[PDB]
């Protein structure tokens, strides 16, 4: 999949790029994806200035991979997206099961 | 102390979005029903209001 027109894909860089990346930011919901060895199952770079332990944090949300049909990526078990961009964009908004709802994308 | 479940607290003032969601009054607290989740984790507020609570605003009061 050409995700490569999208943001929050990124495959030239690391977690351990995507975890500083994300801290330059410095904005609560700063949200990235980082593609993955799979041949289908990205990483969802979740970056939201909180907790106390450890501030500022990077949540690792993993595409639930489902191999089935549909039932593919999904991260809240509530509902599942047979896509990453929908799972990416369904948060943008609305509601869903994230920590912080995705509302700031970020890029290179 | 910590035994089988722990608790945990909001750091800010996060507000509900949806039912699904527990609403946290910044200093509140509940307890830890499923810590398993790295998203959510199932908490029950003593008032009886159990929802989906943010993980990162939240952090187990620990000993």
């Amino acid at each position: 999949n050409n995700l490569e027109t999208y943001e929050w894909y990124n495959k030239s860089i690391s977690r351990d790029k995507a975890e500083k990346l994300l801290l330059d930011t410095g904005k609560e919901g700063a949200f990235m994806v980082r593609d993955s060895r799979t041949p289908g199952t990205y990483t969802v770079s979740v970056f939201t200035k909180a907790i106390i332990s450890e501030n500022p944090c990077i949540k690792h949300y993993h595409i639930k991979e489902t191999n089935d049909s549909p039932k593919r990526y999904y991260v809240a078990e509530k509902y599942v997206f047979d896509s990453i961009p929908l799972l990416i964009q369904y948060h943008q908004y609305n509601g869903g099961g994230l920590v912080t709802r995705l509302r700031y994308p970020v890029c290179g | 102390g910590s035994p089988e479940e722990t608790l945990v607290i909001a750091l800010y003032d996060y507000q509900t979005n949806d039912p699904q969601e527990l609403a946290l009054r910044c200093d509140e607290e509940y307890y830890l029903l499923d810590s398993s989740e790295i998203h959510w984790w199932r908490v029950q507020d003593k008032n009886g209001h159990e929802g989906y609570a943010p993980s990162s605003y939240l952090v187990e009061k620990s000993p």
